[PDB]
């Protein structure tokens, strides 16, 4: 069984390791890192690579072994490293919701007001408050408190005899994440679900406001210099080559309206038909008319699953199994901690496949990063 | 659960042993603390799943048979005095929380 | 005229909105 378990924790390993480093160079060869939309999940990848690359090979180490041969510096060092790291990329979960939340609430003024600056600062924060959550803690509750609680040759978080400071930092860490990321995630899901009927009701008020009130309103508002609609102009001109794409793939019926509707905008200039267009095709595709939006809200309901439920299965076990022990503290039998401490680090294989992997621009690059070619 | 030391020692190599009826020591964790006045917790050697050891000379095996630990010590220092407490049932516990009934009796080795 | 602009400032923040979704793949 000793060597069933190496084989299954070393290829989760190596597959960490190959999952995150190709995440790290795909953006580097590739000349599209220009997003600071990206930016999360490159430091995302940051964490997970560490936890990849050295948190699953060290604990399999301490029980396969079952022992910390390494010594009590390396036992506290690889605590607050992974500790932190896990915390890090919690918290750059919680830093994406924030993200898309704001993104999806309001679009305009969150897109506007964010500059690659302030992005790079965001994650600092969301890397500075895992520090300082917990590796004070781990790495110095042995001073708080002056004695080494954890056993010669065990390694687990030293400050957890405490009863209301657990509780506290199981808060801190997974509870309150949880229930803001489950809420901003079910106003995400509702926000999309109010985007289908609003996109709806947009596209039949076209049809309705003859088409030159809508351009003079187009002209009232990009003459009015205003950040917000600057910004949204130039990001609305650089996706309209990959835009047209999805008039190919809309209805029959749709790409007659859209083909009649642009020879109208024919002779105007590029920042106000392609600025037009966007907005004709966007209430188009995702208004939703009959079962379009049934399947969009459908689809973001299970991505939205299974990006949660990879949280929940992944550290509500832990997490429990912490709280309950400090209320009975002869319970959880020592077989289901341990494989609910690894469970953990099966977070850090699998995020790749849900947010990088998960994207067009990656996938693909992969290939051209491993295949030589 | 009683832990009953059964080295009595105050060898001028030695071989202590530990007598513990445990239930389930069954990839647990057994140990040895050489309590003396330097350090009333300090490290001595372990047993271990696996069969793999890490000291602080000294040689330490183990026995699941009857939950038995032989910690055959060689060419032990005069520094090595101390009063070694067996430590099973450390299982090296996360926060200590099934059973720390390590404590038990603990020997007289003098060398 | 005041209300074709605010249309305008809804459906521009819109195909923002479907094209940060588009760009999180959650739509
Ligand atoms: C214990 N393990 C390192 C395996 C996982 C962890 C951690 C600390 O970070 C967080 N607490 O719970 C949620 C995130």
């Amino acid at each position: 069984q000793v060597a069933f378990i190496g084989i299954t924790t070393g290829l989760l390993s190596l597959a960490t390791v190959t999952g995150n480093l190709l995440v790290l160079i795909s953006f580097k060869v590739n000349t599209e890192l220009k997003t600071v939309n990206n930016y999360f999940l490159l430091s995302l990848a940051c964490a997970d690579l560490i936890i990849g690359t050295f948190s699953m090979n060290l604990y399999t180490t301490y029980l396969l072994m079952g022992h910390w041969a390494l010594g009590t510096l390396a036992c506290d060092l690889w605590l607050a490293l992974d500790y932190v790291a896990s915390n890090a990329s919690v918290m750059n979960l919680l830093l994406i919701s924030f993200d898309r939340y704001f993104s999806v609430t309001r679009p305009l003024s969150y897109r506007a007001k964010r500059t690659p600056r302030r992005a790079a600062l965001m994650i600092g924060l969301a890397w500075l408050v895992s520090f300082v959550l917990w590796a004070p803690a781990i790495l110095f509750w042995q001073y708080l408190v002056g004695e080494r609680t954890v056993l010669a040759g065990q390694c687990y978080i030293q400050f957890l005899s405490q009863p209301i400071i657990t509780f506290g930092t199981a808060m801190a860490a997974f509870y309150l994440p949880v229930t803001v990321m489950c809420t901003l995630y079910w106003r995400i899901y509702r926000e999309t679900k109010r985007a289908g009927e609003r996109l709806a009701k947009l596209l039949e008020k076209f049809e309705a406001l003859p088409l030159e009130d809508i351009v003079a309103a187009l002209k009232a508002l990009l003459a009015t210099n205003r950040p917000e609609i600057q910004l949204a102009v130039k990001t609305i001109v650089e996706n309209f080559p990959e835009i047209k794409k999805e008039a190919e793939k809309l209805t029959p019926e749709q790409k007659a309206k859209l083909a009649a509707l642009e020879a109208q905008l024919a002779d105007l200039p590029e920042e106000l038909r392609k600025v037009l267009l966007s907005m004709y095709l966007t209430g188009l595709l995702y208004g939703g008319s009959e079962e379009n939006r049934k399947r969009a809200i459908e689809k973001a309901a299970r991505t939205l699953s299974a990006i949660l439920l990879a949280f929940i299965l992944t550290w509500t076990p832990y997490n429990i199994m912490v709280l309950v022990s400090t209320f009975c503290k002869d319970c959880v039998p020592e077989t289901l901690w341990e494989l609910g401490y690894w469970l953990c680090y099966v977070n850090s294989t699998i995020n790749p496949m849900c947010y990088a992997l998960c994207n067009k621009a990656f996938r693909d690059t992969f290939r051209l990063l491993l295949l030589c070619r | 659960v009683q832990l009953q030391e059964s080295g009595g020692g105050l060898v001028q190599s030695l071989r202590l042993s530990c007598a513990a009826s445990g239930s389930i020591f069954y990839g647990y964790y057994m140990g040895w603390y050489r309590q003396a006045p330097g350090k009333e917790r300090e490290f001595v050697a372990t047993i271990n799943y696996g069969a793999s050891t890490n000291y602080a000379r000294f040689t330490i095996s183990r026995d699941n048979a009857k939950n038995t630990v032989y910690l055959q010590m060689n060419s032990l220092k005069p520094e090595d005095t101390a009063v070694y407490y067996c430590a099973v049932r450390r299982v090296y516990v996360y926060v200590q929380r099934y059973y720390h009934y390590y404590w038990g009796q603990g020997t007289q080795v003098t060398v | 005229t005041p209300e074709n602009i605010r249309f305008v400032f809804a459906a521009v923040k819109d195909t923002i909105l479907q094209l940060n979704l588009k760009e999180y793949n959650l739509v």
